[PDB]
């Protein structure tokens, strides 16, 4: 399974939605969106701690995660419906 | 202050320990009303005595069934003596019945009406049912061994002793109730059993008791 | 102040060392209550003085009667001449009779002190009985009790909390071994790591039951070992 | 208790148990006495 | 201290009670407006409850099969914790000196005495000491604290007689008992996945751990 | 702002003073009968939660144990 | 029986639950106001975790169970409910899919589950309803969906949504103002909520009696 072709695919899906999110570029539990699908400051009622310089929290890692799984799973089924 | 039924928990304002045998135990408040009260205090010791009755019966006969003498067990024992001896089913319970009633009827308007037994309208008897205290009918007849009316802190000790022993017998007739609907058997041939292998042999694997062993 | 039973451990307000070997040991407060206390010193020192004549005795007989199994040595035909197979029912009734008697004598002195140290029959022979538990006169003729008594209770009670664990030993040894503690330890002398208690436990050497004459008497192990 | 039988003595509950009671007797005297016409 | 950590739950965790990390990110003891069983009190009562409780089962769980291996009780026993007779159909045991419903019936009347008189304690604060058991109501008298009640037999050899030791234990005791609770799911899982022993488990994963874990363990 | 669990202890006391006076609830049924009229208000003012007070936490609170019940009848 | 002790034992948890939280512990306004919450958890949770239990119990017990029944085996001699939730070798020879475990979900290849998650439609030529297997993917299918339906509402993070933020930005020139004030009504006023659940509620039962007689579900319905 290691080196396969899902494997691989998930790990790019989960390691791009990380990364998006932390570089300002996805919804976090600090910065949410307008209707303009502009980034805008939030008023999150945990108030999550973290020693990261971005503030990414667990709760960001959490959210991340699981679209990136999402997103995975749904690449993989999409490319084995298509003979790819 | 006293020893109630479940430590920790305050006693009923309904019972001070006044009453023999009071441990505070009444969790859905029936006798909290004073009457009422006095009337379960006369029912828990009627069922008591009654009760003690009984379990001394059954022990004894199951006493005799168990060593070579003849005896029947108490579940068949009315059959045994309606058909050995040439004794009618419906005389008895008529005869039963109307000095049970004689009798509970005195008792019930005593209770209704404290001391009006005592007029002598019974054959002249007057101080023979004046009686004592609710439930408690002294005199020479019902204590011709007078323990009631000498040395009061006996007679509250015996009470007390009355209604534990009373409570006791009733647990016991309901245990030879169930022991009779489960095993079968009397229950003298459930001791017995259950001393051959207590282990093995008890309400665990009755096969009765707990339907999922 | 006295040694106590555990380094940093504080003793409770009713054991001040009154009593004779006395180590401050009361995990479960049985002692609060004085008139307990009172009763159970006197079920301590029974225990004690009964268990140190049992573990004497079983050592005696073993040196003495090897032959003879101290587990096994209750039975009539186990009995010495000229009481083997002896009627149990008048050995029984000998031993109820002297030992109510004298039980009831022990009781009556406990719930009254001093109140029946006279003789009953000739009157003028009374014991002292300075303590309760510590009768004295005809019973210590030797005359041991006109010096340190503190220090002679204390071995006392010590000698006989020693002898009820040992003889508590003895029994779970002739249980799960099937001999008495001489023979236990000449067979752990022979080979220490093979016979122990990692290997003799789990198994119970009394039987079932015995029929002593004509009636059985159930039997059992104080674990519940392999029959 | 005393507010507890008050509430039995109202008048649901009471013509609960008193409809429960009739309808009961009359079931039984028409299951010991099957099919009564005529007296 | 840990992470999850919050302002929300860094205003009512000072550090008072034992094991506070300020790791409450679902606000479980927050004093305002609180009742019923979500209360600091009852919380921190069956986190230690659970975490003791958690200590005996992880250690008599991977016991008689760590004891097995070592050759110190025989074959007969050393058996799976699941097939001791917990659960029948995943197993059972015949050499007990009873059937399981009658030892059941036992810990049924001697957990009901322990466990209520314990609940007494918490509900109402030193009354299991004055009522008579036999005497030994003078170790039940308990303290403040119904999570640490003490006494002659609960506190037996005096352990933590100065207020920094009691917590410095305390804290050890909590950690020691989340460790083990989270050891008792790792069990559960173990013999859900595996359908072994843990200690099995362990010496598998110890000989070819690339080879013995949970993604091979899937299928 | 804050999602959590608010509860108040012990609002209500657990008795039957309250099963032997019909129509506590609203004031005007309080009084009691005079006529035949106020048997049938009784009944058609019993679930009218809004009706017998203003207070929302009320009327909240009736409601979530009503559907307690509800659930427990149709168990 | 026993379902029957279990739903006596459900209706006293519930009278339980009733009268612990109207004298007991109460909960406060706040409490009951929190919709977005509430909601999370109803489409997560309830309805989500629901369709997910019922389908771990079809794909367990309703699938083997029936299938042997329609196989024509007597049902005394089908093997227990929990013997196939014991047991890979029983549910492998009904279902070869099974003898690889849960190991084709993680891996991504959700195909190799074909034998007990398929796309029939039509009916079960022996009994008249629908398939139990289209069945089982159905609640699966929704299970997922219920889930991710029930991670968008905002609750004590900053990710979610916020309903009275979507209300208000909906506007256009020919409504005026639009939904403003709408959160607030349905926050406070019960009989609006009712209202709008009543409903929708008796609409759904009306497309629940269309859709159960023309595809029947039930074995020996139609
Ligand atoms: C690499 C990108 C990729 C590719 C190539 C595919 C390809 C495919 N997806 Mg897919 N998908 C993707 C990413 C991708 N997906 C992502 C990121 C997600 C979100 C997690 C999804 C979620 C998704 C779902 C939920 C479904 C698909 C389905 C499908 C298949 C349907 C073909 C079609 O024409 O639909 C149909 C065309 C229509 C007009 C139908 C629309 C009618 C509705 C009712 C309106 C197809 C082979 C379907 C499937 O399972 O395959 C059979 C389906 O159910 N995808
Ligand atoms: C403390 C936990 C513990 C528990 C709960 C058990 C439980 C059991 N043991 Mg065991 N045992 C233990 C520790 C334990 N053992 C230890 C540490 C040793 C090494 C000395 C042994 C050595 C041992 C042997 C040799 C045997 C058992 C056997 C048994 C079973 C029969 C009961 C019996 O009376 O045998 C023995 C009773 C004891 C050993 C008393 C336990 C003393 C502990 C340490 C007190 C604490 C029983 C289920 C028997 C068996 O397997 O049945 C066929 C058996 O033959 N055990
Ligand atoms: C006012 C109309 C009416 C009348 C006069 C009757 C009369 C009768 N019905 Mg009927 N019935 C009626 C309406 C009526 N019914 C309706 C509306 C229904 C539908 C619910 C029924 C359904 C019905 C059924 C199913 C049956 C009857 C039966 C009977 C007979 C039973 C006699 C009895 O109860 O034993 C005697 C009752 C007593 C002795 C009680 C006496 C009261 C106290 C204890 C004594 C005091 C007396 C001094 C009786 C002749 C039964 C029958 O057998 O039919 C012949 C029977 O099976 N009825
Ligand atoms: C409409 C359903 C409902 C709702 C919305 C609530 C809501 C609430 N309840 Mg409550 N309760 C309910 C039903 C409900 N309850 C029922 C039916 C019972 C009877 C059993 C209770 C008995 C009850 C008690 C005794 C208490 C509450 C408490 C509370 C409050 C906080 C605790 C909490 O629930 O958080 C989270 C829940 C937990 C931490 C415990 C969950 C543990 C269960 C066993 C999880 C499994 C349940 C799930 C359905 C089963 C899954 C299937 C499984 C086989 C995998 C909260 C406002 C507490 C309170 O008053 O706080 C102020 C409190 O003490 N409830
Ligand atoms: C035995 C325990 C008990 C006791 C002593 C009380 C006592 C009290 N409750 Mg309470 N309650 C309980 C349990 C209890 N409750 C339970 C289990 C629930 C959950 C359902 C509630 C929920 C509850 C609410 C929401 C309210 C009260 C209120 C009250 C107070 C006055 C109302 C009243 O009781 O009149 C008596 C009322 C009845 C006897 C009606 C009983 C209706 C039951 C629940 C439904 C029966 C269904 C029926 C069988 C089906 C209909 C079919 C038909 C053909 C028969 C009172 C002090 C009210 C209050 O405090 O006023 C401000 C309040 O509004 N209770
Ligand atoms: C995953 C969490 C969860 C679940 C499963 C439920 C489930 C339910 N809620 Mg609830 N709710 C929740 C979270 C949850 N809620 C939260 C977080 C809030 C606060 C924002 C609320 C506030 C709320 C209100 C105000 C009401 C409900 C109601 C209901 C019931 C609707 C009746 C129905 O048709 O369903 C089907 C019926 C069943 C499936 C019966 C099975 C019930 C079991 C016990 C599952 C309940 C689980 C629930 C979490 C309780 C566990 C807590 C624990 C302490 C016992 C239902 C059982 C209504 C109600 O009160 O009903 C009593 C209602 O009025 N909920
Ligand atoms: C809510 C739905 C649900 C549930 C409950 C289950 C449950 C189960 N499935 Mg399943 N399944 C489901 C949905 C579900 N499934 C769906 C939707 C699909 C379609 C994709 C499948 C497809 C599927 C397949 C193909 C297989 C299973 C299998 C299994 C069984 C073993 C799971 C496993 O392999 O290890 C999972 C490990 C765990 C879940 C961890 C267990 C956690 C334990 C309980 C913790 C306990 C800890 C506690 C502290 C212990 C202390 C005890 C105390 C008394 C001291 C299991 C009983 C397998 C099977 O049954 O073999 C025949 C199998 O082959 N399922
Ligand atoms: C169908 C036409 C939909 C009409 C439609 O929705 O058009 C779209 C139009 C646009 O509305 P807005 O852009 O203001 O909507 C924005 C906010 O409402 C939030 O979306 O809505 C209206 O015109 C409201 C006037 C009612 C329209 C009156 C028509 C009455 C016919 C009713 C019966 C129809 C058969
Ligand atoms: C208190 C309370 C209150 C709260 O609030 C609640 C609750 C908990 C409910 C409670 C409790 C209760 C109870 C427990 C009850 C029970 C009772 C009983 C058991 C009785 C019996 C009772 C019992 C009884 C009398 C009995 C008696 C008996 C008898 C006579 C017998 C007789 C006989 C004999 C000799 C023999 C012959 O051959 C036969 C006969 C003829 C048969
Ligand atoms: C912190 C926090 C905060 C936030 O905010 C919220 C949340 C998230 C909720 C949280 C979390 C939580 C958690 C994690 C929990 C978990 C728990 C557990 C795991 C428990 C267990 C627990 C566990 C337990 C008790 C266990 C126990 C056990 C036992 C007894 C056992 C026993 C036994 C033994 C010995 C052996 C044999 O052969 C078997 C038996 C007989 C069986
Ligand atoms: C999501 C968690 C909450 C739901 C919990 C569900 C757990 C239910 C408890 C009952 C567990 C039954 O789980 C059962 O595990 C055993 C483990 O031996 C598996 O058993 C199977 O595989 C194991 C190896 O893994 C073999 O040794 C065994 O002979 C074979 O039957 C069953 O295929 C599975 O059905
Ligand atoms: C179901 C979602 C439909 C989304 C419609 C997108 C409308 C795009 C125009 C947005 C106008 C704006 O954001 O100012």
């Amino acid at each position: 399974f290691i080196g396969s072709s899902t494997n691989l695919i998930m790990v790019a899906s989960t390691t791009a939605t990380l990364a998006a999110a932390r570089f300002g570029l996805a919804p976090t539990v600090k910065k949410n969106t307008t209707a303009g699908l502009k980034l805008v400051d939030s008023k999150n009622s945990a108030g999550v701690i973290s020693n990261d310089p971005a503030g990414f929290t667990i709760v960001d890692v959490l959210a991340m995660g699981a679209a990136g799984h999402g997103l995975g799973v749904g690449i993989v089924l999409g490319l084995k419906g298509i003979g790819a | 202050v006293r020893p109630v039924w479940f430590p920790g928990n305050p006693p009923p304002a309904h019972l001070d320990g006044s009453l023999a045998g009071d441990y505070g135990f009444d969790p859905l408040f029936l006798g909290q009303e004073p009457q009422t009260l006095k009337w379960y205090v006369q029912a828990e010791l009627v069922h008591g005595r009654f009760a003690m009755l009984g379990a001394a019966g059954i022990i004894l006969t199951s006493i005799g069934a168990k060593v070579g003498l003849g005896f029947p067990e108490w579940y068949d024992a009315g059959k045994v003596v309606v058909e050995k001896n040439n004794i009618d089913f419906p005389t008895l319970m008529v005869i039963q019945f109307y000095l049970m009633g004689w009798a509970e009827t005195k008792r019930w308007y005593d209770f209704k009406n404290p001391g009006s037994q005592a007029d002598g309208s019974f054959l002249g008897f007057t101080e023979e049912f004046k009686g004592l205290e609710n439930g408690y009918p002294g005199g020479r007849f019902f204590d011709p061994m007078g323990l009631s009316r000498g040395d009061a802190a006996k007679y509250q000790e015996y009470k007390q002793k009355e209604v534990k022993n009373g409570r006791l017998a009733m647990i016991a007739c309901l245990g030879f109730a169930a022991q009779y609907a489960a095993t079968g058997k009397g229950p003298l041939d459930n001791l017995a059993d259950h001393l051959a292998d207590p282990n093995h042999v008890n309400f665990a694997t009755n096969g009765v008791s707990i339907p999922i062993a | 102040d006295r040694k106590l039973w555990a380094p940093g451990v504080v003793a409770p307000e009713y054991l001040k060392g009154d009593l004779a070997g006395d180590y401050g040991w009361d995990p479960l407060g049985l002692g609060a209550d004085p008139t307990a206390l009172k009763w159970y010193r006197q079920s301590e020192l029974q225990h004690a003085r009964w268990a140190m004549l049992g573990v004497a005795g079983v050592l005696v007989q073993e040196i003495v009667k090897p032959d003879v199994y101290f587990y096994e040595a209750g039975l009539p035909q186990n009995l010495p001449e000229p009481f083997t197979n002896i009627n149990m029912g008048g050995l029984l009734a000998w031993e109820f009779i002297l030992m109510h008697w004298v039980e009831v004598r022990r009781w009556q002195d406990y719930k009254n002190f001093g109140s029946v140290n006279e003789d009953p029959i000739f009157k003028g022979n009374k014991v002292p009985n300075p303590e309760m538990g510590y009768p004295g006169g005809i019973f210590d003729p030797f005359g041991f009790s006109k010096g340190n008594l503190k220090e002679l209770q204390t071995k006392e009670i010590k000698n006989g909390r020693l002898a009820m664990i040992a003889y508590m030993a003895f029994i779970l040894q002739a249980q799960a071994t099937g001999k008495g503690p001489l023979a236990a330890l000449s067979a752990h002398l022979s080979n220490p790591f093979g016979n122990n208690i990692l290997k003799n436990i789990g198994t119970c050497t009394v039987p079932h039951s015995v029929d002593v004459q004509g009636l059985t008497i159930p039997l059992t192990c104080l674990w519940p070992g392999s029959q | 208790m005393k507010d507890f039988t008050t509430y039995l003595s109202t008048a649901p509950v009471i013509a609960t148990i008193w409809f429960t009671f009739t309808a009961g007797l009359l079931i039984e005297i028409n299951r010991y006495f099957p099919d009564p016409l005529v007296f | 201290l840990y992470v999850g950590a919050s302002q929300s739950s860094l205003a009512y965790l000072d550090g008072s009670l034992p094991g506070d990390f300020g790791f409450d990110p679902l606000g479980l003891l927050d004093p305002v407006n609180s009742g019923g069983f979500i209360e600091p009190k009852w919380l921190q009562y069956s986190e230690v409850i659970h975490a003791r409780w958690a200590m005996l089962g992880a250690a008599g769980c991977i016991a008689p099969e760590v004891l097995g291996a070592a050759g110190l009780i025989p074959d007969a026993t050393n058996i799976k914790w699941f097939e001791s007779g917990v659960i029948p159909p995943a197993g059972s045991y015949n050499g007990y000196w009873a059937d399981p419903y009658t030892i059941f019936f036992v810990e049924i009347v001697a957990m009901q005495f322990a466990e209520l008189r314990r609940l007494q304690d918490f509900r109402y604060p030193g009354s299991m000491g004055q009522q008579y058991f036999l005497g030994l109501e003078a170790i039940f008298k308990g303290s403040g604290d119904a999570a640490y009640p003490g006494g002659p037999f609960f506190n037996l050899f005096n352990l933590g007689k100065t207020e920094a030791a009691m917590k410095e234990l305390k804290l050890k005791e909590i950690k020691n008992g989340r460790l083990a609770m989270l050891a008792m799911l790792g069990y559960g899982a173990q013999a859900v996945m595996t359908g072994k022993g843990p200690f099995q488990n362990l010496v598998e994963h110890l000989a070819d751990p690339v080879n013995n874990n949970i993604l091979t363990n899937f299928g | 702002k804050k999602v959590k669990i608010a509860v108040d202890r012990n609002p209500v006391e657990t008795s039957f003073e309250k099963w032997a006076k019909p129509g506590h609830f609203s004031r005007t049924l309080s009084k009691g009968p005079n006529t035949t009229t106020w048997i049938w208000n009784l009944h058609a003012d019993a679930h009218d939660f809004d009706s017998h007070t203003s207070d929302l936490e009320e009327i909240s609170r009736k409601v979530f144990s009503a559907h307690f019940g509800q659930l427990g009848i149709i168990f | 029986y026993t379902t029957a002790i279990g739903g006596l034992v459900m209706a006293a948890a519930m009278f339980f639950a009733g009268w612990f939280h109207y004298h007991k512990a109460a909960p406060k306004l706040e409490w009951f106001q929190n919709v977005e919450s509430m909601l999370n958890h109803h489409l997560g949770g309830l309805l989500g975790l629901g369709s997910l239990a019922w389908a771990g119990h079809q794909i367990h017990v309703s699938l083997p169970v029936n299938k042997l029944l329609d196989a024509g085996v007597d049902p005394k001699e089908i093997p227990l409910p929990h013997d196939l939730l014991l047991n890979r070798a029983i549910m492998a020879d009904l279902y070869p899919s099974f003898a690889k475990g849960i190991a084709p979900f993680f891996t991504l290849n959700w195909s190799e589950y074909s034998d007990f998650l398929t796309f029939k439609g039509g009916l079960n030529p022996v009994t008249g309803g629908l398939w139990l297997s289209d069945t089982a993917h159905h609640h699966v299918a929704i299970a997922v969906l219920f889930l991710v339906a029930g991670h968008m509402y905002r609750t004590n993070w900053g990710i979610g949504h916020s309903m009275k933020e979507i209300l208000e930005a909906h506007r256009g020139p020919f409504t005026g103002e639009g939904h403003v004030g709408l959160y607030e009504i349905l926050t406070t006023s019960w009989h609006a909520q009712l209202a709008i659940n009543l409903a929708l509620f008796g609409s759904l039962s009306i497309i629940v009696a269309h859709h159960m007689y023309a595809m029947p579900p039930y074995p020996y319905l139609a």
